[PDB]
DNA sequence: GGCCTATCTCCCAGCGGTATGCACTTTTAACAGTCACCCCCCAACTAACA
DNA sequence: TGTTAGTTGGGGGGTGACTGTTAAAAGTGCATACCGCCAAAAGATAGGCC
């Protein structure tokens, strides 16, 4: 089992207790309306809401955290030294994780060009809907099959085809590079 | 400094230090007897006293006291502290050197692997106890000095504070340190009695103390001795430790306890120009472990494994620059 | 595939949509910093009028006309990080990255208050010189809404940047009036300001428009001074015979083209002294091993290099100060040349790791200063300038009047060369730290050197070993022993000098200022004083420049002298060198002689690296002619900036050095040297020149035999006390005599003149002590006297009052006192010395003896130096007080917060460097963390026992110091050279009469002046009459003021002594 | 009274690791509905890195 | 010459970004004290700082 998961859970916020206890209303007056429409109306309503009832709301946040700080000193003391470090590193993984999809959507984002798709690649994305076999895998196999038995002549097509592709990639990869040079991002600059 | 004035304590320190009295060799050498009721204590319970006094005065006193007996006090102007003088030694009265005390008594020489040759037995003292301790460690470690013959046991009384450094295991992390593993190395340590400060009897050079404030003062603080007894073992000496280059073991402790917060990879980098992975799975431990955790005995265990590879000539690096 | 592309395309106009959208969204956000790097420009404002303009004057020429409408209205380590940091920024063009930062450091609180207005005012100017309004504009908003009023420099970027870029308005130097109601003269813009001279052009460009009667303040030829004791040198109506080379012009251009080659290149290789190695096949193993040599790491430290620029850019960019522009200042191929220059030579002991770093950061600022200077066209000016300047003092050419060296170089154009501060301690400190990692970790080598298919690892070249000594530990780099077994295998050629050390080639350059002298392009401190401390500079530049010019003056006249090695002399020395050397004489053993055997080892091979050095020194400066600068100390004497060759060195060294420019011997010639080589022989000490000069004649077989056959012969001048200039001394007489008419000999051979026990002279002569006149040489005998046997015969009087009695005393004393065991104690009671060091000195005398028992060594010290500090009470009266009140002044001075200063008569101010040890600081690191001590900090107390011990020792040397500056200087004016050892004058073998005439006169025109006298006016003008405190004025008052009242004793007899000096 | 030290300048050399406290900014998560993104399987090539 | 890797089209499913308002745990940088006594004779001499 998850070391994680079998943590006590976070003491609630008033804000989000309130916004919790709002949500069916609002989502059953309003089916039809977005969810981040909801939220927003919801987090103005709470704006419209004065502070003293927040501190009062609070009190009882004020009592389920130190139930939480028991529950937690608790937990502590019922946890080994292994399992410690193995909380420790599944917590460091996890932000190693993180901080990879963040990452990659930084660089999805800003708009880099995908790797040159082979003449396979492009035979494999023009005929998989053509191939027999009802699973996915099994139509694979049979382009790949379909693939090693095509000759030259009939593969001549799709080696232009992925010259076109690579010369579009080289473009697009130069426009890229220019657009990175223009706000300096050397780090992003091929090296070769 | 330190001195005894009760009777009980004398009496049992007595049978304490009797055990069996059968010794046909040199019996006793107390490192200061001061008043001397210890050294006619002694003589009663049927033991030798022989007073390695250092102070010039009360000299006379145990000799003409102890000669007519049977059992001869043999007083011999000395101290056990500030023997063998390096770079030095032409004239001293106080201080002498380590064949005079054993010509005089006949003594002679031993090998170390033969039976207990002596006993001695008296104080640490009251500050530079690490420097004696050092003293000691280096006389023991060289063969030479006091310890040129077989071997010795020294039981004395050190203090709490320092006896809580002085053994120490794999864990209590605050005083774990280089002597802790050297005293175990050497000797084995048996602890034998208890001892308050308000016994004892503060002194000075000039006299007894006669200031009720100061001794009040100094017994407020109550620090517990400790009689601690080394023996050393029998094959302490071995082919990887010889007694020509422990001071290439003694850089390793030093260094290995200088990064206290470290590992044993980092330091044996630092040290020897080999794979320090390798020895570690050649011992049997992992990579991972902490300097704090590992016994006395595995230090010897590390250093004497690190020789026997003798493929690669270049090992220690370590010379008599780093002296400095 | 279609419609695969088509998804992607819409997609991608999706994300040029969100692009854009960042691009609208302000660089505020942290989201559109972290995912797109860019560096800020508008700057942030907190003030609603700010923002308002913010909007509206960046809406929007308004810009150009803001640049004039804004004109109308104790340093931490962080501080002096970034003030460096913006100042490395202007000379590098990265003037983005330092707008970036100023503007980041503005945007947060914390970082505002760090900086100050000399920070703006650095990119201000940087942004002038581009031309630029609008940032102009931008800085001066910053300028106003942090609360700093501009200052004149301010002002003056700005009239800079009006100026060029010439747009012909008519609002250049718009709102003038406005400096005028702020209070700021036009003068003041073109005189002291900071800026360079183009600055200057270009703002005389922007101040003619307007105003077009403005001319310049006439200048004036530089006033002389018109003080006593400087009066004659520099006066009018004297007839002078000035010295001359006697090298031509064409030799001395060469030579000066040779040195700024030298310079420029900033390194010199020199062969190897000792015997070549034989050749065989291990020999061309480890010279055909230059694979690895530099080619295996030289690539790595320009990937480390390149690696740790691009990081410190990174860390630039995210808010912190780095050290880019501190490693972008140097190309990268003498920075990996500095690393790879300091990897050689390393010892098998290894050196710590501050040193390095010490030795790193100095050797990366010099190439920075030359390289500097190189790019700036300062070089092509100074050698324009140095070819007008050297038709004075050259054989082949004239004057049209005669004048001296630096009244000839402030007579033709300025040559206005300008050089930057060093850097700050900190500063210094993380550059060498940061280049000795990169050294330590970037190289490293296969451990397989012996054979490389046993094993492949790569080892590090240096280790961090921990040095432990007492409690202390210290960190150590320490070579694998593969890397020094290599070294040290095959071939030792393995000699690189820098720049600095090695001595000149061409006429130093005059000192003109206290920034500039010495050498031409590598920089030289006027004052020697350690790492931090500034306080004598800024001394040294408050006073008026004429105060200081007679000092500076004969500094040149030191730098001015000739010098040739004289091989026949080392001939001898590299025979014994080369071979088995005998530690006799002073020539080194090798360690291999054939505990205590380890000490010895060490001993001889540190003695042996400084012979190998100063050995190798001579033989590449063999048959050509070296010229040596000198640069002051903290109190006023001098030395040679080499610390190799100085003629201030041991004795095989002054058997090499020997004039170049000759005089002919004539009437008066051979007997001074005659009367020199018996002082040198040390035989016969007490006797009146003629027995010295009898002496002489009835020795001359013993020195024939001693010069026209010194190898294997009679073994005459080992016998002497200084053995070597002994030899030569006798080779030049023996040459002298064989000759057709000796009075024409042409003399190259510098006499030694030397004062025994100076301190206690110039003690005498200020206290006007009649019965220590005497005991040194300061009145009319015919014999000559020493204070040694003086003291050792009188102690034997008390020795015999009281062995009468018959003590212990009679045991030892009454057998066993002389003159060699009370030399020591006379010798430095004029230093620091006390009964403790004493009794050890003569301890050590005692027991020094074979036949002496040893068992009453221990209270014969005690008698001894009891009766040995009572004999000198009686015998010197005066001393005794001066150096008690000297003592209670600065005792007294030194319990408040002031450290203790005087003014010397020739006009140089005095400083001390002691105060208690500050908060050391430690550099956090990745290998280690090192600390060191900050010498700048004033806030920290003064050492009242290093002030109180150290005041009387430095006042009698200034005293020294003066009189050799004054007997230097008029020498110069009748045709001698001068050359001074402290206490030890030399000149040619002729014109000894002269120098001593002059020297005696000199002593007497300066002990003439009110010396204690003035001291205490300054002193009571300086450091009292305040109402600071009323202990002060009670006690420092009362006490200043009493000064040792003099004795009777004619002052002017001095100059009828013969032996002062002699 | 108790204690610490011892001779000025130049040359060379001139200590580290670790625990705790103070001031402050920066995440950050407190929780949840919804939507694409990514981990991985079915086998490969060339672009890139070393 | 040896080592990684991205999509190529489906398919199951946890998970970061989009919507959110407000207090609040924690990293950063800096300073400071304690230990780190790897040793080594005292025979006693002053005298001023603490």
């Amino acid at each position: 089992s998850s070391v994680l998961a079998s943590s006590p859970k976070k003491p609630v916020s008033s804000y989000l207790r309130f916004s919790k206890e709002q949500l069916p209303i609002f989502k059953a007056q309003n089916p039809d309306a977005k969810t981040t429409e909801l939220i927003r109306r919801i987090a103005q309503r709470w704006r419209e809401l004065p502070d003293s009832k927040k501190k009062i709301y609070q009190d009882a946040y004020r009592a389920e955290w130190q139930v939480y700080k028991e529950e937690i000193s608790r937990f502590k003391e019922q946890l080994t030294p292994s399992q410690i470090m193995s909380l420790e590193k599944e917590i460091m993984d996890k932000h190693l994780k993180r901080k990879a999809m963040t990452k990659k959507k930084e660089l999805t984002l800003l708009g880099k060009p995908k790797r040159p798709r082979s003449a396979y690649n492009v035979y494999v994305a023009e005929r998989f809907q053509e191939a027999k076999g009802d699973s996915p895998q099994e139509k694979l196999k049979t382009v790949k099959e379909n693939w090693k038995n095509l000759s030259d002549s009939e593969k001549e097509l799709y080696i232009q085809h992925a010259k076109e592709d690579e010369t579009r990639y080289h473009n697009e990869m130069k426009s890229w590079e220019e657009q990175m040079i223009e706000v300096g991002r050397k780090d992003l600059l091929r090296r070769t | 400094k330190r001195y005894v004035t009760d009777r009980r304590l004398a009496e049992t320190l007595a049978q304490i230090y009797l055990g069996k009295p059968s010794r046909p060799p040199h019996l006793l050498l107390e490192c200061n007897p001061g008043p001397g009721i210890l050294t006619q204590a002694l003589l009663e319970a049927g033991a030798k006293v022989v007073a390695l006094e250092s102070d010039k005065t009360f000299i006379p006193h145990l000799e003409s006291l102890g000669k007519n007996l049977d059992g001869k006090l043999r007083v011999i102007h000395c101290d056990f502290f500030k023997l063998d003088p390096r770079s030095g030694g032409v004239i001293k009265p106080p201080a002498m050197s380590s064949r005079g005390l054993f010509k005089n008594l006949g003594i002679e020489a031993v090998p170390w692997t033969a039976d207990i040759p002596l006993k001695v037995v008296g104080m640490f003292p009251s500050r530079g106890e690490k420097r004696a301790l050092w003293k000691l460690a280096y006389d023991l470690y060289s063969c030479t000095s006091i310890y040129k013959f077989g071997r010795i046991e020294v039981n004395m009384f050190i203090g709490e504070k320092e006896f809580q450094k002085l053994m120490a295991d794999p864990g209590n992390p605050d005083l774990y340190h280089v002597l802790s593993v050297i005293w175990q190395l050497a000797c084995e340590i048996k602890v034998l009695h208890m001892e308050p400060w308000s016994s004892f009897d503060i002194y000075t050079r000039k006299g007894p103390l006669e200031n009720p404030k100061r001794r009040e003062l100094l017994d407020q603080l109550q620090q517990k001795l400790y009689l601690i007894q080394m023996i050393p073992r029998q094959n302490l000496f071995t082919k990887n430790l010889t007694p020509m280059n422990y001071n290439i073991f003694f850089h390793l402790l030093k260094h290995c306890f200088g990064r206290r917060s470290a590992t044993v990879i980092d330091h044996l980098r630092s040290l020897t120009p080999l794979d320090a992975r390798d020895i570690l799975m050649q011992i049997g431990k992992q990579e991972d472990e902490k300097v704090v955790n590992m016994h006395p005995q595995d230090f010897k265990t590390l250093f004497e494994t690190i020789e026997r590879s003798k493929d690669c000539a270049y090992k220690w690096l370590y010379d008599e620059t780093l002296e400095d | 595939w279609a419609k695969i592309l088509e998804k992607d395309k819409r997609t991608q106009q999706m994300r040029m949509q969100r692009l854009k959208a960042k691009l609208q969204m302000p660089f505020q956000s942290g989201e559109f910093k972290a995912l797109t790097r860019r560096l800020q420009v508008e700057p942030r404002l907190l003030s609603k009028q700010m923002a308002g303009c913010l909007e509206d004057c960046t809406r929007q020429s308004p810009w150009e006309e803001q640049l004039a409408r804004l004109l109308q209205e104790q340093l931490s380590g962080q501080q002096q990080r970034l003030l460096a940091f913006f100042k490395c920024c202007l000379l590098t063009d990265q003037l983005p990255l330092a707008h970036h930062l100023l503007v980041v450091h503005h945007g947060q609180r914390q970082k505002r208050k760090l900086l100050t207005l000399d920070m703006y005012n650095a990119v201000m100017l940087g942004w002038a010189r581009q031309g630029a309004f609008k940032e102009l504009v931008y800085v001066l908003f910053m300028v106003k809404d942090a609360g700093l009023t501009p200052d004149l420099l301010s002002y003056a970027a700005a009239l800079q940047c009006m100026g060029r870029q010439d747009q012909d308005a008519g609002t250049i130097e718009r709102c003038l009036e406005q400096m005028s109601q702020e209070g700021l003269k036009l003068q003041a813009l073109f005189t002291a300001v900071l800026l360079s001279e183009e600055d200057r052009a270009t703002v005389l460009k922007a101040v003619h428009k307007v105003k077009p009667t403005f001319s310049l303040p006439p200048q004036l030829p530089p006033p002389v001074n018109t003080s006593k004791l400087l009066r004659d040198v520099y006066a009018k109506d004297g007839r002078v015979s000035y010295p001359k080379l006697h090298l031509p012009l064409k030799t001395l251009q060469c030579l000066f083209e040779k040195q700024l080659h030298m310079e420029l290149a900033s390194r010199v290789c020199v062969v190897s002294v000792e015997k070549p190695t034989l050749p065989s096949k291990e020999v061309k193993h480890a010279r055909k091993t230059l694979k690895t040599l530099r080619d295996q790491w030289e690539k790595a430290l320009c990937r480390a290099l390149r690696e740790t620029k691009n990081r410190l850019e990174r860390e630039v960019y995210e808010g912190r100060f780095s050290l880019y522009p501190f490693l972008c200042l140097l190309d990268e191929r003498e920075v990996v040349r500095m690393l790879l220059q300091v990897l050689q030579a390393l010892p098998a002991q290894g050196e710590s790791f501050t040193t390095l770093a010490r030795e790193l950061s100095a050797r990366t600022f010099s190439r920075h200063v030359v390289q500097r200077q190189r790019v700036s066209g300062q070089v092509q000016a100074l050698q324009n300038h140095y070819r007008k300047y050297l038709c004075l003092l050259a054989s082949d050419a004239e004057v049209p009047e005669p004048c001296l060296p630096r009244q000839y170089w402030e007579e033709l154009g300025a040559p206005e060369a300008l050089r930057e501060q060093p850097w700050p301690l900190p500063v210094q400190m993380e550059l060498g730290k940061l280049l000795a990692e990169m050294l330590v970790q970037a190289t490293q080598m296969p451990c397989s050197l012996d054979k490389p298919h046993r094993s492949s690892r790569l080892v590090p070249v240096l280790y961090h070993v921990y040095s432990f000594r007492n409690v202390q530990q210290i960190g150590i780099l320490k070579p694998h022993p593969a890397y020094v077994q290599l070294l040290e295998k095959a071939a030792e050629p393995t000699l690189t000098f820098e720049a600095v050390d090695v001595p000149m080639l061409c006429p130093p350059l005059p000192w003109t200022s206290p920034h500039s002298g010495a050498f031409l392009l590598s920089p030289t401190k006027l004052m020697r004083t350690v790492e931090g401390a500034t306080q004598h500079q800024e001394l040294l530049e408050t006073c008026p420049p004429t105060a200081l010019h007679g000092a500076l003056d004969a500094l040149t006249q030191l730098g001015n002298c000739a010098w040739r090695v004289n091989g026949r002399v080392l001939d001898l020395v590299l025979q014994l060198f080369q071979a088995k050397g005998c530690p006799q004489l002073g020539v080194p053993a090798p360690p291999s002689e054939a505990a205590h055997c380890q000490k010895v080892a060490r001993e001889m091979h540190s003695l042996r690296a400084e012979a190998l050095y100063r050995l190798s020194l001579a033989q590449h400066l063999r048959d050509r002619v070296f010229w040596l600068p000198h640069n002051m100390d903290f109190r006023g004497r001098t030395y040679p900036c080499p610390p190799h060759f100085n003629h201030l060195g041991s004795d095989v060294a002054r058997a090499l050095l020997e004039f170049a420019q000759g005089r002919p011997l004539g009437p008066h010639g051979l007997d001074w040297l005659k009367i020199h080589l018996v002082n040198l022989t040390g035989l016969k000490k007490r006797e009146p020149l003629r027995k010295r000069l009898a002496f002489a004649e009835e020795v001359m077989d013993d020195i024939l035999d001693s010069a026209d056959q010194p190898l294997t012969g009679r073994k005459w001048w080992m016998g002497a006390e200084e053995p070597w200039q002994t030899l030569a001394c006798c080779m030049e007489v023996a040459n002298a005599v064989r000759a057709s008419d000796p009075a024409a000999y042409v003399s190259h051979l510098p006499v030694h003149q030397d004062g025994s026990c100076n301190g206690l002279q110039h003690y005498a002569a200020l206290g006007r002590d009649s019965v220590g006149a005497a005991s040194v040489n300061l009145e009319p005998s015919d014999v000559p006297q020493d204070v040694y046997s003086g003291v050792a015969a009188q102690v034997e009087v008390f020795r015999r009052q009281d062995a009468q009695r018959g003590m212990r005393v009679a045991q030892v004393l009454e057998g066993f006192i002389t003159r060699k065991v009370v030399k020591q104690t006379v010798m430095t009671v004029v230093y620091g010395v006390t009964r403790y060091g004493g009794r050890l000195q003569i301890e050590k005398r005692l027991r020094e003896l074979s036949d002496f028992p040893q068992e009453f060594v221990w209270e014969a010290s005690h008698y001894l130096v009891r009766q040995v500090f009572k004999s000198l009470q009686e015998m010197f009266s005066g001393t005794r007080a001066i150096q008690h009140w000297l003592t209670e002044s600065a005792r007294l001075i030194s319990h408040m917060g002031s450290v203790v200063e005087w003014v010397t008569p020739l006009g140089v101010p005095v400083i001390q460097p002691y105060r208690l040890d500050s908060k050391v600081k430690q550099i956090g690191g990745g290998i280690q963390s090192i600390t060191y001590t900050h010498n700048g900090d004033i806030s920290r107390k003064p050492n009242t026992r290093k002030q109180k011990n150290g005041f009387p020792p430095n006042f009698i040397h200034s005293l020294d110091s003066s009189h050799m500056m004054l007997t230097a200087l008029h020498c110069y004016r009748k045709g001698l050279t001068f050359v001074s050892v402290h206490d030890c004058y030399w000149t040619h073998a002729a014109d000894v009469s002269v120098m001593n005439q002059v020297c005696r006169e000199q002593f007497v025109r300066l002990h003439s002046e009110p010396i204690l006298q003035d001291l205490s006016r300054f002193l009571v003008k300086r450091f009292c009459s305040e109402p600071q405190k009323i202990l002060e004025a009670s006690q420092l008052k009362e006490t200043l003021q009493a000064v040792p009242k003099p004795g009777a004793f004619d002052l002017e007899q001095v100059k009828r002594s013969t032996y002062f000096f002699s």
